[PDB]
DNA sequence: CTGCATCCGAGAGCTGAGGGAACCCAACCAT
DNA sequence: ATGGTTGGGTATAATGGGAGTCGTCTCGGATGCAG
């Protein structure tokens, strides 16, 4: 997030906008809590019997 | 990018094969791979699947992640063994590397023989992936003192391992190998009565072409149970909007009237 | 009976809806005005 | 570092009624 | 006590697959060009 924030002072606007849209996602990241990681699965849950009978 | 069988096929093509003499050696070199093996087990008095477990960490290497303590530990308890009875280690390392050769060089007999083995319900990749289960099994099984060709004994382990694989995994409902080996034999026997035939063949005539033991009672059952489920969705009607699943009812939970 | 009808509940189909949002490796819940947890099916999937 | 400018891939397009491909071999568990 | 089930074996040699789609429009990133 520093590190953006650092490149948000740049002259460039496409690089600016990167910059931005690459925030976007990294602050939703901190402030919803979520971890990345949790992105990768690695137990997959498996529907009740019921809903695919 | 897409099509995961061109990247398979190229990744199988990219290792060269082996001649005669490669081949011979490999095997020797396992033989006496498992001897050693056999030889430290006795040697040390440990059980051999997990000196085994210690040679395969060994050779895969800290890039395969059983714990990097108790290998170490036992690997330097076999350091302690004195000299001349060590060269069986080493023996056992190349061992093992030979065989990891000879499986990445003979993998392309797997896509050989499987490559007659599709439309049975089973994708290629997975008679591909099958028929490599067979030929570990066929390696780690080679006798080379009857100086045969490898060929030779991995087709058939090959042709056991895909056949087990369908009679497996190409059924929703699962059957025994036996009974779907049964199915099997009725349907042969039900087409090549109609092809001589000239006719859709009656129960009867394949339970008397069958033998004893065989009415045609038990031919009724047998094409019963050989019956697979539908789908829930399939399309009825012109229009993409009616499926069969939404015409079939609930006769399990109590309807509002009984239970008021 | 002669009486009139009870309030409605949550139908069945949101709870379909819960359970294959759930599948899909996505935490769905219901909330009260505090934030706290609200179990809609009445105790009978939590071990 | 701007600005144009195609270039490619993704995702939509009324409701309702009605739609119909081996064989063998021998051990082993449930009941 | 009984059948139906479960796993194991077969030795000339056998070594990179195979199916294919065309009368739609609109929107938003992505790549490569002149300035």
């Amino acid at each position: 997030e520093k590190e953006l924030l650092e490149e948000m002072k740049h002259p460039s606007r496409a690089r600016r906008a990167k910059a931005r849209k690459r925030l976007e996602v990294v602050r939703a990241f901190l402030d919803s809590g979520n971890r990345p990681e949790w992105m990768i699965l690695e137990a997959v849950p498996v529907l009740p019997p019921d809903l695919r009978p | 990018t897409s099509d995961p069988v061109r990247q398979y096929l190229h990744e199988i093509g990219q290792v060269p094969l082996l001649t005669l003499e490669e081949e011979v050696e490999l095997a020797r070199k396992v033989e006496e791979g498992m001897e050693a093996i056999k030889k430290l087990s006795e040697i040390t008095g440990l059980d051999p699947d997990l000196i085994r477990e210690v040679v395969r960490a060994k050779i895969l290497g800290s890039a395969r992640v059983l714990d990097p303590k108790t290998v170490e530990e036992i690997d330097q308890k076999l350091k302690s063994l004195p000299k001349e009875h060590k060269r069986y280690l080493h023996i056992a390392r190349e061992g093992e590397a030979a065989r990891q050769h000879l499986i990445e060089a003979n993998l392309r007999l797997v896509v050989s023989i499987a490559k007659k083995y599709t439309g049975r319900g089973l994708s290629f990749l997975d008679l591909i992936q099958e028929g490599n289960q067979g030929l570990i099994r066929a390696v780690e099984k080679f006798e080379y003192k009857r100086r045969f060709k490898f060929s030779t004994y991995a087709t058939w382990w090959i042709r056991q391992a895909i056949n087990r694989a369908i009679a497996d995994q190409a059924r929703t409902i699962r059957i025994p190998v036996h009974m779907v080996e049964t199915i099997n034999k009725l349907s042969r026997t039900a087409r090549q009565l109609q092809q001589e035939l000239g006719r859709e063949p009656t129960y009867e005539e394949i339970a008397e072409a069958m033998g004893p033991g065989w009415d045609a009672k038990r031919v009724e059952e047998t094409l019963k149970i050989a019956q697979e489920p539908v789908s829930l969705e399939t399309p009825i009607g012109d229009e993409k909007d009616s499926f069969y699943g939404d015409f079939i009812p609930d006769e399990h939970l109590p309807s509002p009237v009984d239970a008021a | 009976k002669g009486e009139d009808v009870p309030e409605p509940s949550v139908p069945e189909s949101f709870r379909v809806l819960v359970k294959e949002l759930q599948a899909l490796a996505l935490d769905v819940q219901t909330l009260d005005e505090k934030d706290n947890p609200v179990d809609i099916f009445e105790g009978l999937a939590s071990k």
